[PDB]
């Protein structure tokens, strides 16, 4: 019945549900792994975004990337890294919120 | 540490701050009022008649700022002089440095807030009420203006006194250069706009009145009757046909053919040149009045 | 006509208060609404004087003293225009002539306050001599004397206008040529160029003249408001600063 | 009608204020005063 | 009677009177003192303005600061100097003209 | 024939404009051409105003380029 | 570069034109007509749209810009300017003959 | 007439499309979509 | 009326000059000539 609660949240707010522990633990593990990657460390914007995500996960919360910044940053890092991505970033690609509706340009 | 300024002395200074601009000479603008305001404080702090004279001579130096934003400077000066009277090594340079470094930016921030933001709005409201015969206008103006003034002065003086020169070292630096640069750019832009739009130099005389051809005017004589005539007239006006058989061109039209506001820009530049040549602005204002009168008499304006 | 001794004294007192607040500029007894309404209340002509005060306050919104540059003295304009309107009869319909004469009175008051601010230097020198002795009483006395003199600056023309009775005031109100009024209006409409010139001279450099030109040209588009022009100027300043810090 | 600034006009028998011109005058004076005050520090 | 002549000047021109000798001598002394101050020397704009003032004083004239530049420069120097000002600049603060009237912004 | 000749003569000036632009066009000054073209669609702007805008833009660009 | 031909002439609805038939008489009729014109009502019951109107809907001067760019390209291709001038005259004449200009 | 976007209006009995407003809507949507798509990479 | 440039128009019986368009043509030619001459040095 967690899917119905998630749907209600997505129709109402962000982060208003329990934020189940398994996803939070996975996010913490992958953020810790990624922050120990020298190639990732050389990328300041990715480090800042991963730090924000890790701080959110430490409080059992999911980052609400309403500015849609994390995934383009990961793509930029992958492009700059000769089109190669560590598994931690691949697993973290599915850890943000990315607001779920809009009205169109006209 | 035995010498302490009670709340009564600070209240007396705050009350005497009303007379800050009492003298306002042209060389050391608010020096006399600044010295008059501090007399109770320097009277309690200093007693030997050499400290009194030294403090008076110290505080008769050049001072000038917005009369309302002088309250934090007064409070900081009160704290500094209280420390100095207790034996602290604030000899002469820190006090004058605080005064000079605060009077400038505080005046530059307080003139727009009070002279050009709060006063115009409150005065416009009061004038709108008063022109409609309502006595509530002047009452609202007086009450609101005085309440804001006294509250701001008292609270800023207390904040400055309880801060004690800390606010000086807290802020101020190279930011005042970027702020000045941006303000200069915006000011030049907006002053160009205001010279274009608000300097009223309009010329009446006409330079030509030609008789335009048959096909260029509406020719009301050959027009239908009723709603058909109105429709034909409106359609011909929409096509650009003149409402009269003569085309009158004025000097203002010729000047606007080049660019609107050309005479205003020329007058502003001439006034700038006159001001650069050490011509007093009051002479220029009187001359502008005389030029307006003469040009009206000569049908030029 | 009906001004008795008490009303004359009250008018003189209101004029003195307006003159004092012309320099103090804290309680704003010199503002056109306050001064004109007080003149009306003491003279009994409350409503026309209130209307004149509202109109003149609307005219005198931007009269601000900045640094040593003095604004055109709303105090004398207000007091003299209210007194002349009261003396000339035709209360509510006489506002137009008072408004017409107010601005030249404002310039005359600006000249008078320039003179008085010049003479304040001797008072300040005497106060320096007092401060060399540590005398607080003398400094306070001379500050009070300076305030009194500045108030008397406005209190004297009011007394002179009262001395020159209602007869001549009405005879000059009726004998005012229309061309003089229109020329005065044109001149007043042209006056603002002096303040614009002073401000521009203060902030004119060859690096900011292009922004002046752009603003002047963009003001010719009547469909652009002043808030829009200000926003354009702020954005241009921000862009220029951003492109300048990286160089 | 004679213009007297800030949207104030007067006939030979009546004076009135144009509210739009008065508002524009207030806004322009505000912007110019802020710019001149901040530029002169 | 010098005050009346000064008032007439202020209503007509700038520098059209005698420019009394004591003020000129004081200005010369304070400008000479200030131009020998290393902290002032490090400030180029203040040095330029003080040089202009001293050049005017050498010819028994008062500088007409119609651009209103000297006092903001002194304020900038004081702020940059940890909010401290030498006595020479304090005494020179009252040595410029600063035009005495204007028309308002509207 | 007369009306067609008038239309053609009104269209001729494009050749001179093309020659001048070809002489003085680079990819760094094309944005100014576009800005001028768009701003000319405002009928209330005169040619002196457009020239003043262009001069001011050139001055600002030169000032921001000398410090680089 | 001005284009004459019209692309559409639709019959606009009842409430969009002034309807001079149902109009007051005298100064009242003139006032009503002026007020309706100020409200945006059409002076006729048909709305005619020209090709120039469609071109200006995108941006005024589009055809002039296109012609100038084409002339630039032709000059780059070593075509003499006198040939281009004569061709512009010929195009003007032909387009007048074809009711395009 | 009720506006419904992209130049579409409707009375109580008829609906129609303003062609100029529809073209402007298409152009503006095109520009905004291109800019937002390229800015979001 | 046939346009011939520089504000010159001709009917089937008369020719005239629009002074405003002629002045605008002169000003534009002046600006363009100055710019092209200085840009070509
Ligand atoms: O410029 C700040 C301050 O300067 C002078 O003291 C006077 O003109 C004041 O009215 C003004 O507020």
């Amino acid at each position: 019945t967690s899917l119905y609660k998630k749907a209600g949240e997505n129709l109402y707010f962000q982060g208003s549900m329990k934020a189940d522990y398994k996803k939070i633990n996975s996010i913490l593990t992958y953020t810790s792994t990624a922050l120990k990657n020298p190639k990732i460390i050389k990328d300041k914007d990715l480090v800042v975004l991963l730090t924000i995500i890790q701080e959110e996960a430490k409080q059992n919360r999911i980052f609400y990337d309403y500015k849609r910044k994390f995934r383009p940053a990961v793509t930029r890092f992958t492009i700059d890294n000769n089109f190669e991505i560590p598994d931690c970033l691949v697993k973290l690609l599915s850890a943000v919120e990315t607001p779920k509706a809009w009205s169109g340009f006209s | 540490e035995q010498l302490k300024l009670t709340k009564k002395d600070r209240i007396s200074v705050w009350l005497r701050s009303t007379f800050l601009q009492g003298s306002w000479n042209y060389e050391r603008m608010q020096n006399g009022g600044w010295a008059y305001t501090l007399i109770p404080a320097l009277k309690k702090l200093y007693k030997t008649k050499e400290d009194r004279s030294a403090a008076l001579v110290r505080h008769m130096e050049f001072f000038n700022t917005h009369p309302y934003v002088a309250a934090p400077i007064l409070g900081v000066t009160l704290a500094l002089e209280e420390e100095r009277a207790n034996g602290a090594p604030i000899d002469d340079v820190t006090i004058q440095g605080v005064k000079v470094g605060m009077m400038g930016p505080l005046a530059g921030i307080g003139d727009p807030v009070f002279w050009f933001t709060v006063k115009p709005i409150i005065g416009a409201l009061a004038a709108s009420l008063a022109m409609s015969g309502n006595i509530l206008g002047p009452i609202i103006y007086f009450v609101a203006w005085n309440a804001i003034r006294m509250a701001f002065t008292w609270y800023t003086q207390e904040f400055g006194y309880r801060a004690g020169s800390k606010i000086t070292e807290d802020l101020s630096g190279g930011i005042l250069q970027d702020i000045t640069k941006g303000a200069s750019i915006l000011g030049m832009f907006i002053l160009g706009s205001l010279v274009n739009r608000w300097v009223s130099v309009k010329f009446t005389p006409t330079v030509s009145s030609v008789k335009l051809d048959k096909g260029a005017f509406i020719d009301w004589d050959k027009l239908p009757s009723g709603a058909k005539g109105i429709q034909s007239a409106l359609q011909q006006q929409a096509q650009g046909l003149s409402l009269t058989d003569h085309k009158i061109t004025t000097l203002q039209d010729n000047l606007d053919s080049l660019i609107p506001g050309l005479a205003a820009l020329g007058l502003t530049l001439f006034c700038m040149w006159l001001l650069k040549k050490k011509v007093s602005p009051i002479v220029i204002i009187l001359g502008l009045f005389v030029v307006g009168i003469v040009f009206h008499l000569l049908h030029l304006m | 006509m009906d001004l008795n001794f008490i009303q004359v004294i009250l008018v003189i007192f209101v004029a003195f208060l307006a003159g004092v607040e012309g320099i103090l500029d804290q309680f704003h007894f010199h503002q056109p609404v306050i001064a004109c309404t007080l003149i009306g209340l003491v003279t009994g002509n409350l409503l026309p004087c209130l209307i004149l005060g509202g109109t003149l306050q609307m005219i005198a919104l931007g009269w601000a003293n900045v640094g040593a540059a003095v604004a055109p003295d709303a105090a004398l304009a207000s007091i003299a225009s209210a007194i002349i309107l009261v003396l000339g009869g035709q209360g509510k319909a006489g506002v137009t002539s008072a408004i017409a004469i107010a601005v030249p009175l404002a310039v005359a008051g600006l000249l008078l306050t320039i003179i008085v601010r010049t003479l304040a230097t001797g008072i300040v020198h005497i106060m320096d001599a007092a401060a060399k002795e540590g005398n607080f009483r003398k400094i306070e006395m001379w500050q009070y004397i300076a305030i009194i003199m500045q108030g008397v600056r406005i209190a004297i023309p009011a007394g002179l206008i009262l001395a020159i009775g209602a007869g001549p005031v009405k005879e000059m109100l009726t004998a005012m040529p229309v061309w003089l009024t229109d020329g005065l209006a044109i001149g007043g409409g042209m006056v603002v160029a002096v303040g614009y010139a002073m401000v521009i001279n203060m902030m004119a450099t060859k690096e900011v003249w292009p922004f002046f030109a752009i603003g002047f040209v963009l003001a010719t588009i009547s469909q652009l408001t002043l808030i829009g022009l200000g926003a354009i100027g702020i954005s241009l300043a921000l862009i220029y600063l951003a492109l300048s810090k990286q160089g | 009608a004679r213009s007297y600034g800030n949207g104030v006009y007067c006939n030979n028998k009546k004076c009135w204020v144009n509210r739009g011109e008065a508002t524009q005058s207030i806004i322009g004076g505000m912007i110019s005063g802020w710019a001149s005050g901040l530029a002169g520090m």
